[PDB]
RNA sequence: CCCGCAGAAGAAGCACCGGCUAACUCCGUGCCAGCAGCCGCGGUAAUACGGAGGGUGCAAGCGUUAAUCGGAAUUACUGGGCGUAAAGCGCACGCAGGCGGUUUGUUAAGUCAGAUGUGAAAUCCCCGGGCUCAACCUGGGAACUGCAUCUGAUACUGGCAAGCUUGAGUCUCGUAGAGGGGGGUAGAAUUCCAGGUGUAGCGGUGAAAUGCGUAGAGAUCUGGAGGAAUACCGGUGGCGAAGGCGGCCCCCUGGACGAAGACUGACGCUCAGGUGCGAAAGCGUGGGGAGCAAACAGGAUUAGAUACCCUGGUAGUCCACGCCGUAAACGAUGUCGACUUGGAGGUUGUGCCCUUGAGGCGUGGCUUCCGGAGCUAACGCGUUAAGUCGACCGCCUGGGGAGUACGGCCGCAAGGUUAAAACUCAAAUGAAUUGACGGGGGCCCGCACAAGCGGUGGAGCAUGUGGUUUAAUUCGAUGCAACGCGAAGAACCUUACCUGGUCUUGACAUCCACGGAAGUUUUCAGAGAUGAGAAUGUGCCUUCGGGAACCGUGAGACAGGUGCUGCAUGGCUGUCGUCAGCUCGUGUUGUGAAAUGUUGGGUUAAGUCCCGCAACGAGCGCAACCCUUAUCCUUUGUUGCCAGCGGUCCGGCCGGGAACUCAAAGGAGACUGCCAGUGAUAAACUGGAGGAAGGUGGGGAUGACGUCAAGUCAUCAUGGCCCUUACGACCAGGGCUACACACGUGCUACAAUGGCGCAUACAAAGAGAAGCGACCUCGCGAGAGCAAGCGGACCUCAUAAAGUGCGUCGUAGUCCGGAUUGGAGUCUGCAACUCGACUCCAUGAAGUCGGAAUCGCUAGUAAUCGUGGAUCAGAAUGCCACGGUGAAUAC
């Protein structure tokens, strides 16, 4: 956060571009781990998760808090560390835009 | 040991002298012997009065004594009438008048010199060290230094065999010159020979 | 039993106190005395030994010993185990024994219910009662866990009878196979024998030797003789109970498995004793004997080599018939049966769809690997289980003693099988974890080796050390990381060591009582310390019964100790190592010690950087920040400098000038910043441009967590213990420098790129006031006299040396080398003998490039020349800085 003002607005020239250039790149680094999370700040209550092989990572650690889950379990996935398994492909480019649109839709109208 | 002494090495960038003055090359060494006894002298009736450091100051055969302090009142007495004591007989030892001025210090445990007293002076009085070490810790973090570091060595707790515990919070680069690091250092005499207590203070950066 | 009397008067020890285990300190003694159930305590600071105090436990008893049980689920019926910790017979068949599918009837043995007879009293238990309560005595009941009889029950097990078929078994048609025994047989090769060809080696090894060979080998060709084993195929492929089993063909023969049904009708599973089979080696009788090969021999290797290596070689290994009966005979896993997700394979049958095309769809037998649940100490096992259960059998009960002795049995023998005890120890042992280490593997680095240059080790001298000697040769350092070290400098001093002479509240500090200014001056005895006087001065404030001071005497606390232990310690230091590593927070996996992060791919000087990722971060380190050096601009212009301009004894010397040198401050500049290429479009690497400087530009400073219980108690500080008319203090002389001897670190040499004489050229840095000292005079000289200037860019120390031109000696122990020695001397210092440096004349040794061995060095470095400084009166070839000259090689 204090990097991003410190980007857009903030110090870009202080010392030199090299080194400059050294927080617009770790800039980048925290950009693609948490961009899309930093305005959460606490702990979330639900994880819906596409493919449950590659990210059975967060399933337990999920699971070892007082967390729901809900996966896209896959013919290769254990849904035993899931709570609402939904079987059926994940893996398959058009398959999440079926889908997150899908998810999308309930999540939009869900605040009611 | 291994280590220079970081109070030295940074003399001539940032941390200044403490006795700070001119001589030619032939008085030089009297005047050490003179600024050197009031030196021993002040520790020896202003230890109860929580003093860090003395600059001696020597300009035109006028010596002066400014003393960095923790406790005015203590020093001072009343209307300065211990001040003023201590005039007459350090303008003496230094031969010529001395102005003796004081300098009340901001945070007495944010000094090396007065916190390390403060673990000589628990275990000159029969404390539990790890709680008496541990207790200046949580101080320097808990009045904002950026960092702090201890430790004692010798018989510490009674042991018969002795051994050195340190300790560590905050960040301590002895190695940048550019930054300020207030080191100093006290003993401890206790029935068990003496103890040596050492404290680092990453006070400043630059 | 009750009553009266008398004064709290008669009436509490024992064990323990480190942990287990409640309860602590001090002192004494020092691997002695001792203690103790165990682990363990005692080494000069003991909570564990002895005493004292306090205290914890129990109580007229309290500790010790012994003994039974408990804890010991370490004999497991309740209630254990056997893949690797102790423990599956080597495998198998099989009598007794144990257990046994399913349907119905039947009987009522075992089992169950009830009743009955009995199960001695006491004891125990339950509720009561009686002795002041209790112990104790005692009433009634329960129980006596059992056994016998009688009558009912009939599920489960047993006996009997009759079946059923899903267990087991038989037959028919086929299939694969190193299944077993017997009889023939094929080719390659080795060895030997008989010739032909042909000639100095062959063979063997790390090298070599023994050995074979000019009587002619080896090599090569042809013929023959034999013995043994079966290349390729060949496959964690197949068969067999196991051991095992391998070219091909034939004979006799076992077993396994499959399709489809037929048939018998529980005929089973296991199995003590018993019987059989059972690798290799070994044994007996008779054959065979190529190759290989115990034993043995020779030859090497080696300190030795009864071995590892080489040349040969007997038994044996091969066949026949008997014996032996053991293997890490091992998936270290008994046999049989049932049930419980999956995946990839191999191999052998067989039904079906298309064989429509090396196929697709299913069902069986054996076998390989990976892994789920679960199991397990963990490793791992995992439908072929160590998972969940059932039947039966073997076996274990700490290690060692010992799978041994004794005896039995068996054996031709060697031995085998069965199988202890006394005694001894407090562990043994398994799995896994962190490291350390490997004459283990991979990756990388360093004057580590290599490529070179120059050195030490041989000589002389200097200095240090060991040893020796001595009255004393102070004490410490004493693998690397002690040995030109502490000591940046011992004649007296220093000085701690010795002899002799002296004082002992002292050399020094504070408080007390009293007297005396302090101090200066002078003399005697003494080695000196000091002992003895003689004089002078009699000074600051007046409580003036005294200050404050410095000195003297006496008393008492003490002062002092270079006395011991750096293994009681702080502080300070070296080294591993300027090596790039060392860790923590939170989370996460693991029963846990811990691991992960810190690993992996690239990269770098570097856990430096990027990417990957159950890790995300962070700290300490690496780097940078600091100083110096390489370039420039700006600013100042002395005691520093001299270009463009004048005066000159052409000396920056005098005006004058502020360019330049230089000096001193402030900044600029260098950061992979730019280009091309490679590389993951990443980090980074290679080359180039410009630039004074190029990949941290050179150098220095900087020393992580910790290691060596490394150095230091003698620089200092300091706990203990010790001396204290002494180990403390003063003094003169000596010693620390002694010298059959050994080692270290250096300087000078051994010469001609060299010596000597004459002239001459080019530095930087630093020091200087009881200090350096020109100029001038004297001397051959070290120095002496007088002595401006300078506490300092001016003055002085202070004339740079190598080098350069010329002359010259001409390979000698010399015109080399310079020790040693005599004499004459100067300076310093009270003092130069033990024991100073330097000069002059004379003297003139060892030594001609140094054994085994071994050190430093990657560019202005090695080497080589000279210079200055700290210590200090005097005393450098040491140490610390400076500048000149200027290499070699890095595959």
């Amino acid at each position: 956060k204090d990097l991003e003002t410190q980007s857009q607005d903030g110090t870009f020239d202080k010392l030199t571009k090299k080194e400059a250039l050294m927080r617009t790149r770790e800039l980048e680094k925290l950009e693609n781990s948490l961009g899309g999370i930093k305005d959460m700040g606490g702990l979330p209550d639900a994880l819906f998760v596409i493919d449950a092989d590659h990210e059975h990572i967060a399933i337990k650690e999920a699971n070892n808090l007082g967390i729901p889950v809900f996966a896209i379990v896959d013919t290769n996935s254990d849904p035993d560390g899931v709570d609402f398994v939904i079987p059926g492909n994940d893996d398959a480019i058009r398959a999440v835009t079926l889908y997150l649109g899908a998810v999308a839709a309930t999540v939009r109208e869900g605040r009611s | 040991g291994q280590k220079v002494h970081p109070n030295g090495i940074r003399l001539g960038i940032v941390k200044p002298w403490n006795s700070t003055w001119f001589a030619n090359t032939k008085e030089f060494a009297d005047n050490l012997d003179s600024d050197f006894k009031v030196r021993q002298y002040l520790t020896k009736e202003l230890a109860k009065a929580s003093v860090s450091r003395i600059v001696i100051e020597r300009p035109a055969k006028s010596i002066r004594v400014t003393i960095h302090t923790a406790r005015p009142g203590i020093v001072i007495g009343k209307k300065g009438e211990d001040v003023e004591k201590l005039r007459k007989v350090v303008a003496d030892i230094a031969g010529v008048p001395a102005q003796i001025n004081i300098a009340e210090v901001r945070k007495p445990e944010l000094d090396a010199k007065l916190v390390a007293d403060s673990i000589t002076s628990q275990l000159e009085r029969r404390v539990m060290f790890r709680r008496a070490m541990k207790r200046a810790v949580q101080n320097a973090m808990r009045l904002g230094a950026k960092g702090i570091k201890v430790e004692v060595s010798g018989r510490l707790g009674g042991a018969e065999i002795a051994r050195t515990e340190w300790y560590r919070e905050g960040r301590v680069p002895l190695h940048t010159l550019r930054a300020d690091i207030d080191y100093n250092t006290s003993e401890a005499h206790t029935t068990y020979g003496v103890i040596g207590v050492k404290v680092w203070i990453f006070k400043g950066e630059i």
